[PDB]
């Protein structure tokens, strides 16, 4: 039913919210560095994820 | 926005269907109450 439910801009659940943007960029950017690496973002970061 | 389809007629169907046309995106049962027949036909989860 995901194309029935639209969404106002503003609310978090939209594909063009910050959530979104945020989103994209952890998928990303988690993979700049290797897992065992002390610039691995998840190690960085836990809370992050 | 109903039409009514006749069985035969150069179209073998079981007796015949009630064909209609909705906006409504949600899924849902959709029921034509015929109350001069004391009737109603229905369809479960009717398509968009």
């Amino acid at each position: 039913g995901r194309a029935s439910q639209y969404v106002a801009p503003g609310t978090v659940s939209s594909m063009f919210s910050p959530a979104a943007y945020l989103t994209e960029l952890y998928r990303e950017a988690r993979n700049l560095h290797a897992s065992d690496s002390v610039y691995y973002l998840d190690t960085r970061r836990p809370d992050l994820k | 926005y109903p039409v009514y389809q006749y069985s035969g007629n150069t179209s073998g169907l079981n007796q015949g269907r009630l064909l209609f046309h909705r906006d409504t995106t949600y899924p849902s049962k959709v029921e034509a109450w015929i109350p001069g027949a004391k009737r109603s036909l229905t369809n479960q989860n009717a398509a968009i």
